[PDB]
RNA sequence: CUGUUGCUUAUAGACGAUGGCAUCAGAAAUCGGUGUUGUAAGCUUUAGAGUUUCUUAAUCAAUACUCUCGGGUAUUGAAUG
RNA sequence: UGUCGGCUCUUCCUAUCCAUUUCAAGCAGAAUUGAAAAAAGGUAUGAUUGUUCACCAUUUAAUAGGGAACGUGAGCUGGGUUUAGACCGUCGUGAGACAGGUUAGUUUUACCCUACCGUUUCGGUAGAUUUUCAAAGUAUUUAGAUAGUAGCACAACUCAGUACGAGAGGAACCGUUGUGUCACGCCACUGGAUUAUUCAAUUAUUUGAUCAAAUAGUGUUGAGAAUCUAACACGUGUUGAAAUAAUGGCUGAAAGCCUCUCAAGCCAGAAUUUCGUCUAGAUGAAUACUUUGUCUUUUUCUUGUUACUUUAGUACAAUUGAAAAU
RNA sequence: GUCAUCUAAUUAGUGACGCGCAUGAAUGGAUCACCGUGAUUCCCACUGUCCCUAUCUGCAAUCUAGUGAAACCACAGUCAA
RNA sequence: UAAUAACCGCAACAGGUCUCCAAGAAGCAAAAUCUUUAGUUAAAUAGAAUAACGCAGGUAAGGGAAGUCGGCAACAUAGCUCUGUAAGUUAGCAAGAAAGAGUAGCUCUGGUGAUUAUCGAAUCAGAACUUUAAAGGUUAGGGG
């Protein structure tokens, strides 16, 4: 599992899963990132995630 | 007349009074009946909870419902570092219960188990056993030592060893031992005390007591709390918003016309610092010897069972250790008195074998990520630290 | 109806909760008015969580359906909730679907999601269900 | 022997009590670990819509790039030394 | 002597609603009905009404009936009733009346003794002298007269579409797996609080500007460790032995037969009783060290205790006390 | 009261019926547009009112130094019959 | 003195008592909030600990009045601009009905005058760019 937002990789039996109405389900890491996934920030604009390190450098 | 709706009372009686103990360690009020045809064996042990973590494990039950992949549950660790034996003592059944007969000790006796004895170690003199110990092998102190042991097999029928812990093993700050008398339960009383010399000054490991998936007891002293009021003492209904005088009391505390306030009447006072036992406690892992790590079968990692920034307000477990499944009365650091079953559980789940998958040893403080400090670096990579 | 136990889910909706009916037999939301198996307890409202029989009234549909007690299944729920194995998980909305004491779907069609603790425990709900998560 | 007292003492606590240590006592910083937030201040990418002025010379300019997985905090009821 | 009801809470009664054990039926099964033991455990959510009451819609194994100054106002509320304002209807010449209706109407004090809940302090239990002993002090390990007591209930699978029944219908014993509640805990995982005014951002005012802050009695917002906590997370109470109640039986007289016994003697049989287990706990016991060895009182030092100090007085080893059972 | 309606469910509300214990015409009768810190019912939204409680801050309460009252009081203060 | 200590209330009582002079920010505002000149830091005592039950101010998962005599209490809407606005009606109103959209920072552009190119007024409209997407620190209607 990774997590939807932050792109880390979830230990096991940590962290929540969201399912929405379209059929899609996305596994958080931790409340920081599910609020941040829930106010459609881009996590490429977010200098910790693990996907903003991968666009660059 | 009559309450106009009926609801189960809050609290039990069961445990009124509810005074709080004095000794942080807990004596067990009873050991396993014992059984003549069987070899001697020790029936108890005293550890000290160290933390709380969680475990993946695979289910062995069959005609159950459970995941294929493993269930989570929750283990407490429990530091149990080997004890010494300085003594025993026999019991005799009189028609007051057990009267104890003679207690004979070890003639080297550890400067932890010395300090029981006193209040203020560093003014005493420190001459507890002093005479015991320099005249042990005078043929006057030998003679009454062999009657000592002579009474025991002619007038007793209950043996328990004198042992106590070593302090020096644990990261807590006290120095005095803990001394539990454990039970020898097995054959006749005369090769129990015969067990029982063979013991004298020698070092005992919680794996010669205990076995593997082993269902067992734990008595201690549960977190304190200090003064509560009656909703947290015993759950009762909080009272509207309009009240005056407050909200969270009993609004009646009692009849008119028993003229007095039951003993039944839930009233404010201390919680906490109580002495609690309980039973069927399933052993996960018996963390002696090759077990002593928190790798697994699956998880093949070496890893030290204390998680990254070791357990909290604890320090670093580096002694032998028991996983329990579940939950223990008692705070981190609070002294653990274990011992064997008194009643047996003979469900098929008390009997199942344990298969563990995996051990959570992430740190305790946060949102960790990882389980080893070394994964850590490896992810994160250098740091502008170290790298400048 | 129900085929099987079911684990401990944590019942998130109480006593006159709307729910959203995912079925396409002319009711719009329902609000549960009692929870069959419930065991009453003083004050207590009645609780229902994932795959839970309910008895509910629907208060906004089409006069075949609307102001008439019905009896449903709830097959997801906003409640966070957590499985065996552990995983925690919730939905985006309390749903349900009608259906019979004998478990007999009446419509024939589930929109969105459906609860595997709903799913296995009535298996006319899983064989209407798009996807089970 | 026991009590007072000290550690502005804890696994305890309204106050007493209870638990620990008391010169190998204790405390304190600093260091490493472990967590929280999200990339400090200075200079640089004309980053940069335009304006302005010398008239490609500058300016001023929200925000943005590199130094920077940065900086700050972290027992206070966290763990080593 | 604060006069209705409701809310909160404990306890008691059984004339038992459910669960447990039994007998009977016009009891084939299922579902029911009559009755016995048994009061240890449970007995709900709402619309209308101030209502007790009632009547409806559900849920449940069941949604039983009552007492405690018609339990419970220095426990609450003030909806009703039951002062003073006002309106209507009927009555009265009138002031005014109305268990007729309507609307607005201050709910005071515990710091006292006891009860209850928790919590300290001081005092303390008598006949033993095998010096390997005996007693006093301090500390630990234990002991357990007594008091309380906790686990229940439901569901799913299999038995089984089987027994039974013409068919329709349709169980149960063992076993296994869960759920609910109550009780005791607990902080790993998930969630909540958050003055670490932690970190970041930002509105207004003031530091000449940047930096860094302060002020708006916690400015506000996002994330937020610790600690506490969940009806929101999760563990344990699936636990053994004997004797019983109602009842059904064995042998067996009275009464040559019969009979479970208003006879002697036995067995099986409960959510029962008692051991076992859990909590508090009195008098106690063992060991370690310090003493002392015929004894006491008044003084006196100490935070306090023991030994200890002084002046006396007092006794000095040697015939006592056991059959058991009927 | 009876009939409709509002609700899953209505001694409540609204609309009808009227031999009305005991309505009724300046003791004014009927009708309300605006207005009302007036009385009543129902919807939407929102929320610790509630399921069911957890937790944070300030001030006290607790203890101590100084200071320091009052109501009340036959004598007093354990229960069962 | 003219009052949170000189006045009336038993008092150095949070009650009451007639007037004059009156700065900056911000905003529609003599509003809330912060500061300047002036005044004061004492105005019925403190220190330690950080228990229950309180008084005052708060927050909360899922549900959303199921609580209760009764939405009591709290929550919620809230400024400005543009569009749009029902039945009913004494034709005046209802009406801020209800309902929907916009709002920040930075860099610019245009309109609204006076004197014969210079001088000045805060106000309105418009356009790119950027961001944490903007009335809401304070003040600030719940609706049918």
């Amino acid at each position: 599992q990774v997590c939807a937002f932050s792109g880390f990789k979830i230990p096991v039996a940590k962290g929540r899963k969201y399912v929405r109405l379209d059929l899609k389900s996305f596994t958080f890491i931790n409340k920081k990132s599910l609020m941040q996934f829930l106010r459609k920030t881009n996590p490429r604009k977010v200098f910790w995630t693990a996907i903003y390190r991968q666009l660059n450098k | 007349s009559h309450r106009k709706f009926e609801a189960p009372r809050h609290g039990s009686l069961a445990f009124h009074p509810r005074k709080r103990v004095h000794k942080v360690r807990a004596t067990v009020s009873a050991f396993p009946k014992d059984n003549a045809a069987e070899k001697p064996h020790l029936t108890g042990f005293l550890g000290f909870k160290a933390g709380m973590t969680h475990v993946i494990r695979e289910v062995k039950r069959t005609n159950t419902k459970l995941p294929k992949d493993g269930v989570l549950e929750p283990v407490t660790i429990i530091e149990t570092p080997p004890m010494v034996v300085a003594g025993f003592v026999g019991y005799k059944k009189t028609t007051t219960g057990l009267k104890p007969i003679t207690a004979v000790f070890a003639e080297h006796i550890a400067d932890e188990f010395k300090r029981r004895y006193t209040k203020k170690w560093y003014k005493n003199t420190k001459n507890q056993f002093a005479v015991h110990t320099e005249k042990y092998n005078d043929v006057k102190a030998k003679s009454k030592r062999e009657r000592q042991i002579r009474l025991i097999k002619n007038r007793c029928d209950v043996v328990r060893v004198i042992a106590h812990t070593q302090m020096a093993l644990v990261p807590l700050k006290q120095k005095k031992a803990e001394v539990m008398e454990i039970q020898i339960n097995g054959g006749s009383i005369a090769e129990k005390v015969d067990f029982a010399v063979s013991l004298l000054e020698k070092q005992i490991s919680v794996n010669s007591v205990f076995g593997t998936d082993e269902c067992i007891d734990v008595c201690s002293v549960t977190k304190g709390h200090g003064y509560n009021g009656v909703i947290k003492r015993f759950g009762v209904r909080h009272l509207p918003r309009k009240t005056h005088r407050g909200l969270r009391k009993v609004a009646c505390v009692g009849a008119w016309h028993p003229a007095r306030v039951s003993w039944t009447v839930a009233r404010a006072g201390q919680m906490g610092f109580f002495k609690r036992t309980e039973v069927n406690k399933k052993i996960y892992r018996l963390g002696c010897g090759d077990l002593k790590n928190a790798k697994t079968e699956f998880d093949i990692t070496e890893k030290g069972i204390t998680p990254m920034g070791g357990f909290p307000h604890y320090g670093v477990v580096k002694n032998d250790f028991l996983m329990i499944k579940g939950t223990v009365a008692g705070i981190r650091r609070r002294v653990i008195s274990l011992r064997k079953a008194c009643f047996p559980s003979t469900t098929r789940t008390a009997q199942e074998q344990i298969v563990l998958k995996f051990i959570d040893t992430s740190s305790k403080y946060g949102h960790s990520r990882f389980q080893t400090t070394t994964e850590k670096k490896a992810r994160m990579g250098p740091m502008k630290k170290d790298l400048e | 109806g129900r085929q099987g136990n079911k684990f401990r889910v944590t019942c998130g909706l109480n006593n006159a909760s709307t729910v959203n009916c995912a079925d396409n037999t002319g009711a719009k939301t329902l609000t549960i008015i009692s929870v069959k198996g419930f065991h009453g307890r003083l004050n207590r409202l009645p609780r229902a969580g994932c795959g839970d029989m309910v008895v509910a009234t629907c208060k906004k549909g089409k006069p075949e359906y609307r102001k008439k007690m019905h009896t449903a299944v709830i097959i997801r729920q906003r409640r966070t909730w957590r499985r065996k194995d552990g995983v925690t998980l919730y939905f985006e909305d309390n749903a349900a679907v009608i259906v019979n004491m004998k478990g007999e779907m009446k419509g024939s069609a589930i929109t969105g999601p459906v609860s595997k603790e709903s799913a296995d425990l009535w298996p006319k709900i899983s064989s209407n269900a798009p996807t089970i998560v």
